[PDB]
Formats: structure tokens, C-alpha cells, sequence
């Protein structure tokens, strides 16, 4: 399992997850809060 | 020393007991160094004098009839003349400042050039009061206290007339016809609850 | 050792022995904002401002509000009395705010030197002979002289816990004014209004209700 | 007002545009049924437009002679006139938000900096040490402030490379 | 305005602030400053003739500008 | 005729007592006086900026007659 | 040292003890070269002198009734004659800039060329006030205090003029009759936001 965890810690592994979760944040953000364009 | 202020404590050990009216009161330990003390003597007595000279002004001034000591300068508000002792004054406010700013600056720069005098004595002591130094000590108690309580009074005073509006004289007279009915209790501001 | 949350890993900032000295040490610090022991000092002060004025702006808002709903009092609300209050006044609120301005840019100037070298307000011919009680005590941000007239910082026994009782209490102020904006964001009331509210039905009358700070709810 | 520019909530282009939108979106919607999918996706997104013109017109947005709004760049102008949401604090929210990424990136690399194999912790991410410095630099502001009052967020011109002349 | 007045007192104003006034100076600064020509003069102070057509020059155009501002009536 | 200035020595005497510029401009007269590139750069530098002041300032104030009308030009 | 600026605050290395009004107040380090700090020096003076008399003269014109500083040079722009105390002055604008040109070049022009003098003496004491150096040094300091003060004071009459339009004076009197609601703070130029 340890060399799995590296291979999940590599750069590209690791950027996935990492755009997937703000990409997805935003995406949900933009959901919930339809158009936003001021604050 | 005089006494004690608080009894059973023990007075500080910067105070010098040859010093007028020394009590032992100073929890703030203010004249711990012994160039600021100096200085805050002077200032103390200078201090009693001009509350003495204070007091007795506004006590004289309301027992004589002319108004109370707040208005006094109220002739110069709405447009007036002044009157001493009922006698009429042709200065204004306009040349009154400037003759009274010219003759204090001269006469406290010559007191402050001396490099602090407390008692200067000779010209300020033409009856000779205070010819031996044995007895110069004893007056110096009674001079000290009785600007503390002078200095004391003119708190009273500006006290008493911003929380009621009357004037020391007349506040008297109504505490004597009414103790339990006038006091600084019943003013309304002392104690807000009440 | 007392720590806020027994088990976590204390930071090694926080257990030197210097660290230990300040009050209300319990090893809280996450983000590490006070591994410099220069920032830790730094903020040591401003937490002890904070709390001091936290406590006095807290203090002014909890005890009249609570006269207030008793007959003692007829302070207005928090946060209508400054209007209240410069409605019949003597000065629009620029004025006040520009004389309250310079009046604290002065000893917080003063304050800011204390700090940057402690005990260096007590330059000779300063400040008319009363630069002498402007020194501080060997700690900074524990002034004697014309502070504390009471003198109860002398018994050192009771000094280690009176200090205990005041950034403690001071921390609470600090949550307390933030409730009291946060109540005054949610519910539209005051703090006494939302503490007898909350007595009245405090099983349906909380933050899970009002639906502001629960809006997935 | 600003600009010559009127309140998107007093203007005529405004409302023409939202009524164009919505024109169009109803006779696209009037080709389908009643209890279809494609009559209710065209209904929400009616209701989308409609509460998304209802709050830009009170949001008090400025708008121009073309019925769009306008934001406001000037400090000044916006904290004067109320429009201190449109370009202002998302100026600072990004400024947070990008200090807070480039000094999460300036620890990890600072601490994998010390050890034996550097590369190895940039090419394969120390999943535990970066997720710690990630929840730690909440405090970025202070940190770089703190660090540059005491000297050592710069390096010294003497440990850096630079040309021949 | 006179014409020849207001020449006349611009030029000999500015000739005499020239020769008294800032002669030592533009001496001193001449001299820093560093095929030619040397201008003899029997002047004490070495005012030759190409300091008397600069100063003469400035004073004509000052003059000028005043006669013009004044023509102007502003 | 002995009046006026020496560029180097104005060039010379420019340089700030706090040291900011270093030696300032000093030994500047020099290296443009005897570089023919130094001087051709200043040069076309100044006629590209003013080229450019040509082009604003043309179309928006026309010095010629009837030149608005004529959109083409 | 007369003082100090920042109570506390070490004072800078490049400031002489025996400057007159050596207060230690430098934040950016303008006189650390010493070349730069003996212009320095003389600037200040001159700066204090000019801004001493041009606040006395503001001053007086205002006490007296001829108008405020600003109100003074509108004579020249539409149709007026300049009046010296009450007393008509027969000079047009342009002969008023030859001479004070001519007369201002010449003296300015001696006291450059004399070479960065700050203390002539001779003709310009001819009471002989400072003979001696060693009492120099109490009057010096009070000639650049006052300067300093009086330069805030010509700074400061033009900065209200700039933002409610009324002289010294006028200010003075708005202030006096109403401290609390007429100052800076209420002009509405100062600070916008109050
Ligand atoms: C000539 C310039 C000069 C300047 C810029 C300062 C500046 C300062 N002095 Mg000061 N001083 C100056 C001259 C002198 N001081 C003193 C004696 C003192 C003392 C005794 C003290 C100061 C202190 C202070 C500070 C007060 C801050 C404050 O009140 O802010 C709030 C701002 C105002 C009250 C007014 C602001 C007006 C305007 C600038 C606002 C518009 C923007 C401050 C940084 C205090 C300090 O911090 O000591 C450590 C202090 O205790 N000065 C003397 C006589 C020795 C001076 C002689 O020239
Ligand atoms: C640098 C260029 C740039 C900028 C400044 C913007 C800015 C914006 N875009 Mg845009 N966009 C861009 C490029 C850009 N975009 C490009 C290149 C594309 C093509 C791919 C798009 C396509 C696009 C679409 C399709 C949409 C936007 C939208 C928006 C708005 C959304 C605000 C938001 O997300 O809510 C707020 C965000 C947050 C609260 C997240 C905060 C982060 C954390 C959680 C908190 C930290 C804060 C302290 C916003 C003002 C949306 C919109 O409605 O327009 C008005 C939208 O629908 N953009
Ligand atoms: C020389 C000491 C002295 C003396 C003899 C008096 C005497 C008097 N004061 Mg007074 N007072 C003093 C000091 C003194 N005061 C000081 C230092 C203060 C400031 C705290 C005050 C503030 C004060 C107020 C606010 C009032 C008086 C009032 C009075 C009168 C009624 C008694 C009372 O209620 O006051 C109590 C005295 C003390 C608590 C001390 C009385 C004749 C009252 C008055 O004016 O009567 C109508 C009243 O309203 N005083
Ligand atoms: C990035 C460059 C930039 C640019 C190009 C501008 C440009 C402008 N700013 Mg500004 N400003 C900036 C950055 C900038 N600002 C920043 C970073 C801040 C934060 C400190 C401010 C905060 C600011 C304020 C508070 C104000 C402006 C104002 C203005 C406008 C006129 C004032 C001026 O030109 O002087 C430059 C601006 C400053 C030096 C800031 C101080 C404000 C000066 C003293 C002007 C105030 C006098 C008065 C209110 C002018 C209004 C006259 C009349 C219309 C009533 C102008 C379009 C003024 C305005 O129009 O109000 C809506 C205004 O009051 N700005
Ligand atoms: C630790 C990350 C980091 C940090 C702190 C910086 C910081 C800086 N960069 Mg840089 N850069 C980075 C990564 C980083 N960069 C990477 C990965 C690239 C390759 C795409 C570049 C390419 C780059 C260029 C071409 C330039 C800069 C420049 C600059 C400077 C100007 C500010 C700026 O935003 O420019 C822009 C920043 C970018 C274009 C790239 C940002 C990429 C992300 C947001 C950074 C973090 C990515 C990383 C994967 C996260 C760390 C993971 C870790 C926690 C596990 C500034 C000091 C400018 C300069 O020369 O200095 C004046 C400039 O021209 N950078
Ligand atoms: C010689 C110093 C001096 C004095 C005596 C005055 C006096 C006065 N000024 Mg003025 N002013 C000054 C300097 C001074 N000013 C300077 C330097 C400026 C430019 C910043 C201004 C700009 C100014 C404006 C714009 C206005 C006035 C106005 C006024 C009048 C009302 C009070 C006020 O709000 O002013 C405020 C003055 C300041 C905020 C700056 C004062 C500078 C220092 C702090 C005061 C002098 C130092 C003092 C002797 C000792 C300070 C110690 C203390 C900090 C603990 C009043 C008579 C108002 C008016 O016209 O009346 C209706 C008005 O609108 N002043
Ligand atoms: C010692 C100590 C130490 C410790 O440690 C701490 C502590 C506690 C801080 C302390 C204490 C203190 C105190 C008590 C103080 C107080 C003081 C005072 C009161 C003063 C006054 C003082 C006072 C004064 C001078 C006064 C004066 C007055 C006068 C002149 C008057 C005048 C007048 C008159 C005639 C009348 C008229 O009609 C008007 C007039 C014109 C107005
Ligand atoms: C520790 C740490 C570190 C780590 O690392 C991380 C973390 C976690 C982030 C952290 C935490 C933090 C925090 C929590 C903070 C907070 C603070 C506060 C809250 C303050 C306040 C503070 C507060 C304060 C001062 C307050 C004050 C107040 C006042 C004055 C008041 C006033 C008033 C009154 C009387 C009345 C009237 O009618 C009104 C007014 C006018 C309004
Ligand atoms: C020291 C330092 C150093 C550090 O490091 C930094 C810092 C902070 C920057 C600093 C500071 C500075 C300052 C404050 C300055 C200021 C100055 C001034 C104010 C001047 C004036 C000055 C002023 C002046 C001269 C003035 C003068 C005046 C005059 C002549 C007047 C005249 C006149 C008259 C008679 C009247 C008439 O009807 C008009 C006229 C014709 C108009
Ligand atoms: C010998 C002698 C002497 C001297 C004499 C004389 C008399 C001299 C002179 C001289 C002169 C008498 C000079 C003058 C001059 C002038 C000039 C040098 C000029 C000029 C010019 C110009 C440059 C102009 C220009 C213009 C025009 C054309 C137009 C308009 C504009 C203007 C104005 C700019 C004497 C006796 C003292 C002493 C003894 C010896
Ligand atoms: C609003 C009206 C008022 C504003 C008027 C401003 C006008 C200023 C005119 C400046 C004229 C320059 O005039 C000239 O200055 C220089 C520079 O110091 C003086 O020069 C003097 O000091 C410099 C050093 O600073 C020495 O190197 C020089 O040898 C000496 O003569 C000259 O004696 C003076 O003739
Ligand atoms: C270098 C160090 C800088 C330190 C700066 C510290 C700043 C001190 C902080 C002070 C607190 C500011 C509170 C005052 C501003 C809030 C007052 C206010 O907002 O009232 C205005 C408004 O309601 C009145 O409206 P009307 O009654 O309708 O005119
Ligand atoms: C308002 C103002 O502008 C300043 C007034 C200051 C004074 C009188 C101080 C004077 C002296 C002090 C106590 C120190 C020693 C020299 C002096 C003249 C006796």
C-alpha cells in the first residue's frame, strides 16, 4: 500500500485530485449561488 | 512629618521628613525621583496659593453680594461692563487679556529664572514674618495645609455647581435649611440609581 | 500541563520557558503565529490590549443593556446608542472622532516606544518630571505608577493568578463582543433580548433556527 | 451619476434587454409540452434569469447606455457611492487567496529544501507536510509580515547567481 | 506705455545686475565649467562685450515681455 | 566666446550625495560623444515618440483644411 | 541637545549636540551626508526668517483692518491701488517687480556670494545683541523654534484659507465662538468621510 501512496503522491496524481476538488468547489459554488458577478 | 495618612502603614522611604506637611500619602509613588519632586513641591505650593487666593475671591465675591464666582466673566458674553466692588471698569475682554498675559509672563518668567524658589522671602516678606528659621518650618505646615484644603474647596466648588447650578454660598444656606433633602445625593447625578 | 486539547502535539514555540511566563498558557497555536519570539511578544501585547478593551466595550454593553430590562436604567441598544447619543450632543461625531483620534495616537505613540524599549519613557526632562512614574514593570505590558492605584500588583504571590483572571476573563469579552455583532446580524435584536428569547424556548430559539447560520437547513 | 452613468434599477435598456431574454426563452418554451423535461428546464432557467436580473438592479450596479452594468475601479468612487463590492473586496479576497497559495508553496519548498533528495519531494508531494502547511497559512499576512520585519524573507545579493556583465 | 522707457530700464537693469551683482558668480561657474577667441576689455571687472549682448539680450526680452503683457491689458 | 555650458560638465556634476545613483552621470559625456550607436539609439527613440505625438495629435486636432471630412486620409 | 522629538528614541549620529533646535527628528535621513546637512542648516534659518515675518505681517494687516493675506495682491487684478497703512501708494503692478527684482537680486545675490553665511553680524546687529558667542547659543535656539513654529503657522493660515475661505483672524473668532462645531473636522474639505 506504500508504493501505492506514492504513486497517488505523484505530480500529475496529485494535481487531479487537487482540480477535480476546486473545480468542483466551484462549480458547486456557482450551483448554490447562481451569477454571481458583485459581493 | 505631620502624622500618618493611613495609620498603621509606614511611610515611603523617598519622602524626607524636613519636607512641610509631609504625610506619608503617596500610593502612587510619584515623587519617587528626587528632581521630580522638587519640582512637584513648588508646583504644590504654588498650587495652594492661587486656590487660597481662589477660594477666598469666590467666597468674598458671593458673601458680598456681586454674583457667584461662575458669573463672573459673564459680563463679557453678552456684552458688558465690569464692576469691582460696584465701582465701573472701562476695559474689554480684548485689552484685559493682553494686559494680564504681559504682566503674568513677566512675573512668572522672573519667579521660573531662579531656577525653582519655593520661599523666596526679602522683597515678599516686608513685615519680617519668618526672620528666624526655627519658626519658618511651622508656618510652612499651616501654609500647606490650608492650600490642600483650599485646593480641595475649589474642587468642591466647580463640583457642587456643575451638579446642581447654585453657588457655594447659596448651597450652604440650602443645606443648612434641608441636610437630608439637599446633599449630593439629591442633586440626580451623583447616583444615578437613587 | 495544562494544553487546549489533551493529547495534540504542543508546539515547541510554546513550551519554552519564556513562553510558559505569559499568562493563560494552555498551547494553542495551530497556524504557529508565534514561533518568532519576537512576534510572540508583539502579539502578547495585542492580546492584552484586546482583552482590555474588549473587556471595558463589553462591560459597557452588557451592564446597561441589563439595567436596561430592569428598572434601573434606559440605556438604548449597542448598537442605536451612538446615534442616540449624537442626536442631543455637543459636537457631530468628526469633531469627537478627530479629537478622540489625537488624544489616542498620543499614549498609544507613548505606548509604542514603551514597547519597542521598555522603560525608555523615563527620559529625563521629558515629560515635566512625571517621566519617572511612566516606567513600566519588568514585564511589558504591566505598567505601575499612575496605573494601578490600588497598588495590588505588589504581593507577587496573587500577581501569577491575578494576571490568570485577566486574559482569561479578556478572551471571553473578545467572543462576547463577536457574539454580539454576529446576534445582531442574525436575530435583529439585542443580547439581552436574545438571552431572554433563547430562556424563554432555548429547545426551538438558537442558532439552528433563526436559518442564518444554518442556510443548508 | 458616476460617469454619466444611470442605476441599472432606473434604466430603460435594462429592462428591454431583460424582457428580450425572456421573450426569447418563452418562445422557445412554447414549442413543448407542459409536463416535460425540456418545458421544466426552460422554466428554470426563466426563474435563473429572473432572479439574476432582480439582483444586479439591487445590487445598485451602474449601468450604461447599453443596459449592461458597469463596475467601478476608483477606491474613492466606490467606498464614496456604494460600490465598494464590485472591485474592491474581491480585490482583497484575491489578495488573500494568492498570498495564501504562494506562501503555502514558499514553506513546502523552504522545508523539502533542507533534506537529503529535494527532487524527489518535487516531483512525488509529501501529501502530510503539504496538507499541514495548506491549514497553517491561514495566517499568511502575518507570517510574511513578520518575516520581513525581521530580514529573512529576502536572500542576500551575495548568495545569488547573476551574469558576467 | 512707453516703449523706450520700459527698454531702456529693462536693459540697464539687467546690465547693472550683471556687471554688480552676478558677475563674481558666472565668473566662478565659467571658470568650473571646464580654437578660440580672447575678448580684451579694459573694464576692471572684465566685463567684455559678450556678456554686455547676453545680459543686453535678456533685458531686451524681459522688456519686452512686459510691454507685450501690458499691451495685452490683463 | 568664453559664456554658456559644457555638457560634461553639467553631466559630471549630477550625482546625489546619498550615493543612490552611484557615480551618477559621471564619465557619461564620453561614452555618447565617442559611441555613434548610443547617439543613433536617443535618436530614433525621440522620432518614434514623436511620430507617435504626430499620429494622436493629427487626428484629433486637423491642422489642414477639409482633412476631418476626408476619412480615407 | 534641547530636546527630544520621540521620548525614548535614540537620537541620530549625523545630527550635531551643539545644533541649535537638534531634537533628533530626521525619520527619512535627509542630513546623513554632511555636505547636504550644511545647506541644510542655513535653508532652515532663512525659511524660519521669512516665514516669521511673512506670519507677522498676515497678522497685522488682518489686526488692523486692511483685509487677510489673500484679499492683498486683488488690488493689482481689477482696478485698485495699493493702501500702506491707510495711505495711498502711486506703483503700478510692473514697477513694483522691477525694484523688488532689482532690490531682492541684489541683496539675495551679496548673501550667496558671501558663501552660505547663516550668522552675519556687524551691520546687521547694530544694538549688539550677540557680541559674545557664549551667550549666543540661548538665542539661537529660540530664533529656530520660533521659525520653525512660524513656518507651521504660514502652512497652516494657508491650509484653512484653501478649505473654508476666511482668514486668520475670521478663523480664530469661528473657533472661539464655537470650538466643538467649527474646526478641521467640519469644513467638509479635510477629511471627506466625517
Ligand atoms: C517638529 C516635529 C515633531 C513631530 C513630527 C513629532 C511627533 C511626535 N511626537 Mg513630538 N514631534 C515633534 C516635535 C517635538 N516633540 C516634542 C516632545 C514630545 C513629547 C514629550 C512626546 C512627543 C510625542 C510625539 C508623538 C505623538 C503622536 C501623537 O500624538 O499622535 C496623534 C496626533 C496628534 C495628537 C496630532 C496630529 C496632527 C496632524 C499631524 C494630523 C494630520 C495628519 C509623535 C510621533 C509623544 C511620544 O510618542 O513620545 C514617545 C510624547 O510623549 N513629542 C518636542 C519637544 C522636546 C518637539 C520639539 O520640536
Ligand atoms: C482573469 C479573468 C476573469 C475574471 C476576473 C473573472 C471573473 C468572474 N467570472 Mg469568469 N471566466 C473567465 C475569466 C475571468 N472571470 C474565462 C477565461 C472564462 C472562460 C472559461 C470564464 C467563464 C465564466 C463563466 C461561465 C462564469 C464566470 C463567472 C465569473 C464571476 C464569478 C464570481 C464567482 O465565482 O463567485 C464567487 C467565488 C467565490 C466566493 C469563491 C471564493 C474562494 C474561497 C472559497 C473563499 C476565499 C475568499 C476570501 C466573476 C466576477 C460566472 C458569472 O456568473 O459571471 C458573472 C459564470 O457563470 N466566468
Ligand atoms: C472643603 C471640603 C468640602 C466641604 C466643606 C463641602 C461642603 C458641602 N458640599 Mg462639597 N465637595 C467637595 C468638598 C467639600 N464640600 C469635593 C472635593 C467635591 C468633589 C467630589 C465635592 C462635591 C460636592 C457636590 C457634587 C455637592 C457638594 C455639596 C456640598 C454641600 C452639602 C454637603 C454635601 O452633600 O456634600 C458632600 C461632600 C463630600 C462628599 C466630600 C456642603 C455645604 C452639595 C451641594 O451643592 O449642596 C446643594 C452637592 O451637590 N459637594
Ligand atoms: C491606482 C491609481 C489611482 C488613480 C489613477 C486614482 C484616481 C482618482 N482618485 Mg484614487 N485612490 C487610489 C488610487 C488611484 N486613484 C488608492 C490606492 C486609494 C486608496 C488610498 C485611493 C483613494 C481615493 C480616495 C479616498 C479618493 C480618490 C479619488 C480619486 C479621483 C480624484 C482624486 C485624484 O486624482 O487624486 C488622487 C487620489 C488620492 C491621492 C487619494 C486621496 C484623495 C484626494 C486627496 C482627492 C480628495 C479631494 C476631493 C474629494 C476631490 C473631489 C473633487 C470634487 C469631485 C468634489 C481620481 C479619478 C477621490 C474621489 O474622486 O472621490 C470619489 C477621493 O476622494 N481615491
Ligand atoms: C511556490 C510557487 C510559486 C511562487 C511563490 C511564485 C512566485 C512568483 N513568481 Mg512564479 N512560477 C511558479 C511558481 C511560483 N511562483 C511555477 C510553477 C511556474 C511555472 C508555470 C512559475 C512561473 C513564473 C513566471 C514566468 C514568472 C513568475 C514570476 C513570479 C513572481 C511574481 C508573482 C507572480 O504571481 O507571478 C506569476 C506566477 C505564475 C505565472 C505561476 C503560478 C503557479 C501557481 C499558482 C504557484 C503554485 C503552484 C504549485 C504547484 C503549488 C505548490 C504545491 C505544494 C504546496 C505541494 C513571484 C515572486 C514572475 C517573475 O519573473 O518575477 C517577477 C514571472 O515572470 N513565475
Ligand atoms: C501654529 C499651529 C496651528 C494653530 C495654532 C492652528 C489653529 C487653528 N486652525 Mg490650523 N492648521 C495648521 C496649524 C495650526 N492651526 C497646520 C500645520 C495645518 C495644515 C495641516 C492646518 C490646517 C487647518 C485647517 C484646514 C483648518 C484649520 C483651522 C484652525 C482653527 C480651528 C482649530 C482646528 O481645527 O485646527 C486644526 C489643526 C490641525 C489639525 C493641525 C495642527 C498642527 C499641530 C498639531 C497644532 C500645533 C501644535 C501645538 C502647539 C502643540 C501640540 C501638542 C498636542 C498634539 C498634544 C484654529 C484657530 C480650521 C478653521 O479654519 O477654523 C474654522 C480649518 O478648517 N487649520
Ligand atoms: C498627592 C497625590 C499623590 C498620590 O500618590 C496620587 C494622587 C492621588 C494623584 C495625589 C493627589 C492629588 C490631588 C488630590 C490633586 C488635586 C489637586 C487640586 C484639586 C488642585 C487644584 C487647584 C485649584 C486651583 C489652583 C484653583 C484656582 C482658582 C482660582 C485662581 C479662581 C479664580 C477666580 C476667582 C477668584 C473667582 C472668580 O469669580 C472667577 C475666577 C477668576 C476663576
Ligand atoms: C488565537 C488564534 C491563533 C491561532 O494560530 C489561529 C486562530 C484560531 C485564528 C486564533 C484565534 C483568534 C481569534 C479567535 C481572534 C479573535 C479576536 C477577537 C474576537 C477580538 C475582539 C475584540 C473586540 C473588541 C476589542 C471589542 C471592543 C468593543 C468596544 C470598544 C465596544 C464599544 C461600544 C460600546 C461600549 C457601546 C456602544 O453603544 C457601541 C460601541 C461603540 C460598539
Ligand atoms: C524636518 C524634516 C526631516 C525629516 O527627515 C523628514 C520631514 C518630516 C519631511 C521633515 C519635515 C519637513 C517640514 C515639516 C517642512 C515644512 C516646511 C515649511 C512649512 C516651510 C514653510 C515656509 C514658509 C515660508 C518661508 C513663508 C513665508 C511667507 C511669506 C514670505 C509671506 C509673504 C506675504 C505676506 C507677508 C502677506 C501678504 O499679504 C502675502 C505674501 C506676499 C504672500
Ligand atoms: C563704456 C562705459 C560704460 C557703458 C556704457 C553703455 C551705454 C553700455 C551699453 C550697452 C547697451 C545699451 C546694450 C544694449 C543691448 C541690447 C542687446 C544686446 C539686445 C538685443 C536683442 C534681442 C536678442 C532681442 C530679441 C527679440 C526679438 C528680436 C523679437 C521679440 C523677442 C525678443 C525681444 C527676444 C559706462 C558709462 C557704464 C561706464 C564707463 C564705461
Ligand atoms: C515666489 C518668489 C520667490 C521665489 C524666487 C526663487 C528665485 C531663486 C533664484 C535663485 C538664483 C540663483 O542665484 C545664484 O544661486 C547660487 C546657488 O546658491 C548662489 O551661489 C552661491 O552658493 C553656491 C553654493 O550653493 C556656491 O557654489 C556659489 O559660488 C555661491 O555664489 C549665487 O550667489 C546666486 O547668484
Ligand atoms: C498607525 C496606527 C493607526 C491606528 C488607527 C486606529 C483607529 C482607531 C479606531 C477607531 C474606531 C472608529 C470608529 C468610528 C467610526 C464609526 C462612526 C460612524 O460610522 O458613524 C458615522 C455614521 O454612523 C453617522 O451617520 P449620521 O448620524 O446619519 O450622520
Ligand atoms: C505655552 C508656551 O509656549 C510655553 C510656556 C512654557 C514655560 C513658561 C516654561 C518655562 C520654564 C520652564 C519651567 C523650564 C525652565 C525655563 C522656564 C522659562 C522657567
Amino acid at each position: 500500500m506504500k508504493d501505492f501512496t506514492t504513486y497517488l503522491s505523484t505530480a500529475p496524481v496529485i494535481a487531479t485530485i487537487w482540480f477535480t476538488f476546486t473545480a468542483g468547489l466551484l462549480i458547486e459554488i456557482n450551483r448554490y449561488f447562481p451569477d454571481p458577478l458583485v459581493f | 512629618k505631620a502624622g500618618n495618612w493611613l495609620p498603621g502603614s509606614d511611610a515611603p522611604a523617598w519622602l524626607p521628613d524636613d519636607l512641610p506637611g509631609n504625610y506619608g500619602f503617596d500610593p502612587l509613588s510619584l515623587g519617587k525621583e528626587p528632581a521630580s519632586l522638587k519640582r512637584f513641591t513648588e508646583s504644590e505650593v504654588i498650587h495652594g496659593r492661587w486656590a487660597m487666593l481662589g477660594v477666598a475671591g469666590s467666597l468674598a465675591v458671593e458673601l458680598l453680594g456681586y454674583g457667584n464666582w461662575y458669573d463672573a466673566p459673564l459680563w463679557a458674553v453678552n456684552g458688558g461692563k465690569a464692576t469691582w466692588f460696584g465701582i465701573e471698569v472701562p476695559f474689554d475682554l480684548n485689552a484685559l487679556l493682553a494686559f494680564e498675559f504681559v504682566a503674568m509672563a513677566a512675573a512668572e518668567g522672573q519667579r521660573g529664572d531662579a531656577g525653582g524658589v519655593v520661599y523666596p522671602g526679602g522683597a515678599f516678606d516686608p513685615l519680617g514674618f519668618a526672620k528666624d528659621s526655627s519658626k519658618s518650618g511651622e508656618l510652612k505646615l499651616k501654609e500647606i495645609k490650608n492650600g490642600r484644603l483650599a485646593m480641595v474647596a475649589f474642587l468642591g466648588f466647580v463640583a457642587q455647581h456643575a451638579a446642581t447650578g447654585k453657588g457655594p454660598i447659596a448651597a450652604l444656606g440650602e443645606h443648612l435649611a434641608n441636610p437630608w433633602g439637599a446633599n449630593f445625593a439629591t442633586n440626580g447625578i451623583s447616583v444615578p440609581f437613587f | 500541563r495544562q494544553s487546549w486539547l489533551p493529547g495534540s502535539q504542543i508546539p515547541a514555540h510554546l513550551d519554552t520557558p519564556a513562553a510558559q511566563a505569559l499568562a493563560g498558557n494552555f498551547g494553542f497555536d495551530p497556524l504557529g503565529l508565534g514561533k518568532d519570539p519576537v512576534a510572540l511578544r508583539w502579539y502578547q501585547q495585542a492580546e492584552l490590549i484586546h482583552c482590555r478593551t474588549a473587556m471595558a466595550g463589553v462591560a459597557g454593553i452588557l451592564i446597561p443593556g441589563l439595567l436596561t430590562k430592569a428598572g434601573a436604567l434606559n440605556v438604548p441598544e449597542w448598537y442605536d446608542a451612538g446615534k442616540v447619543a449624537i442626536e442631543n450632543s455637543f459636537a457631530p461625531w468628526g469633531s469627537l472622532l478627530a479629537v478622540q483620534l489625537f488624544l489616542c495616537g498620543f499614549v498609544e505613540a507613548k505606548r509604542w516606544q514603551d514597547i519597542r524599549k521598555p522603560g525608555s519613557q523615563g527620559e529625563p526632562g521629558s515629560f515635566l518630571g512625571f517621566e519617572a512614574s511612566l516606567k513600566g514593570t519588568s514585564e511589558l505590558g504591566y505598567p505601575g505608577g499612575p496605573f494601578d492605584p490600588l497598588g495590588l500588583s505588589k504581593e507577587a504571590d496573587k500577581w501569577a493568578d491575578w494576571k490568570l483572571k485577566e486574559v482569561k476573563n479578556g478572551r471571553l469579552a473578545m467572543l462576547a463582543f463577536l457574539g454580539f455583532v454576529a446576534q445582531k446580524y442574525a436575530t435583529g435584536a439585542g443580547p439581552v433580548d436574545n438571552l431572554a428569547a433563547h430562556l424563554k424556548d432555548p429547545w426551538h430559539v438558537n442558532y439552528a433556527t433563526n436559518g442564518v447560520s444554518l442556510p443548508f437547513l | 451619476d458616476i460617469a454619466g452613468l444611470t442605476p441599472c434599477s432606473e434604466s430603460k435598456a435594462y429592462a428591454k434587454l431583460e424582457k428580450k431574454e425572456l421573450k426569447t426563452l418563452e418562445k422557445r418554451l412554447k414549442q413543448y409540452e407542459a409536463d416535460s423535461a425540456p418545458a421544466v428546464a426552460l422554466k428554470a432557467t426563466m426563474e435563473r434569469t429572473k432572479a439574476r436580473f432582480a439582483n444586479y438592479a439591487k445590487a445598485g450596479l451602474l449601468c450604461g447606455n447599453d443596459g449592461l452594468p458597469h463596475l467601478i475601479a476608483d477606491p474613492g468612487l466606490a467606498l464614496k457611492y456604494g460600490h465598494a463590492g464590485e472591485v474592491f473586496i474581491p480585490t482583497f479576497g484575491f489578495l488573500y487567496v494568492a498570498g495564501y497559495i504562494g506562501y503555502v508553496g514558499r514553506q513546502y519548498l523552504i522545508a523539502v529544501k533542507g533534506e537529503a533528495k529535494p527532487t524527489d519531494k518535487e516531483i512525488i508531494i509529501d501529501v502530510p507536510l503539504a496538507t499541514k502547511l495548506a491549514w497553517q497559512g491561514a495566517g499568511w499576512p502575518l507570517a510574511a509580515v513578520q518575516e520581513l520585519q525581521r530580514g529573512t524573507l529576502l536572500e542576500k545579493e551575495e548568495n545569488i547567481t547573476v551574469s558576467p556583465r | 506705455l512707453d516703449p523706450q522707457i520700459v527698454i531702456s530700464g529693462s536693459t540697464a537693469a539687467f546690465l547693472a545686475i550683471g556687471r554688480f551683482v552676478f558677475l563674481g558668480y558666472q565668473r566662478r561657474e565659467a571658470n568650473f565649467d571646464s580654437n578660440s577667441t580672447i575678448f580684451a576689455t579694459n573694464d576692471p571687472a572684465g566685463f567684455n562685450i559678450i556678456d554686455v549682448a547676453g545680459w543686453g539680450a535678456l533685458g531686451h526680452a524681459v522688456g519686452f515681455a512686459v510691454l507685450a503683457i501690458n499691451s495685452l491689458q490683463g | 566666446f568664453g559664456i554658456g555650458h559644457r555638457m560634461q560638465a553639467i553631466l559630471e556634476a549630477h550625482t546625489p550625495p546619498s550615493g543612490s545613483l552611484g557615480a551618477g552621470h559621471k564619465g557619461l559625456f564620453d561614452t555618447v560623444n565617442n559611441s555613434l550607436h548610443f547617439q543613433l539609439g536617443l535618436a530614433l527613440a525621440s522620432v518614434g515618440t514623436i511620430t507617435s505625438l504626430v499620429a494622436q495629435h493629427m487626428y484629433s486636432l486637423p491642422p489642414y483644411a477639409f482633412q476631418a471630412i476626408d476619412f480615407t486620409t
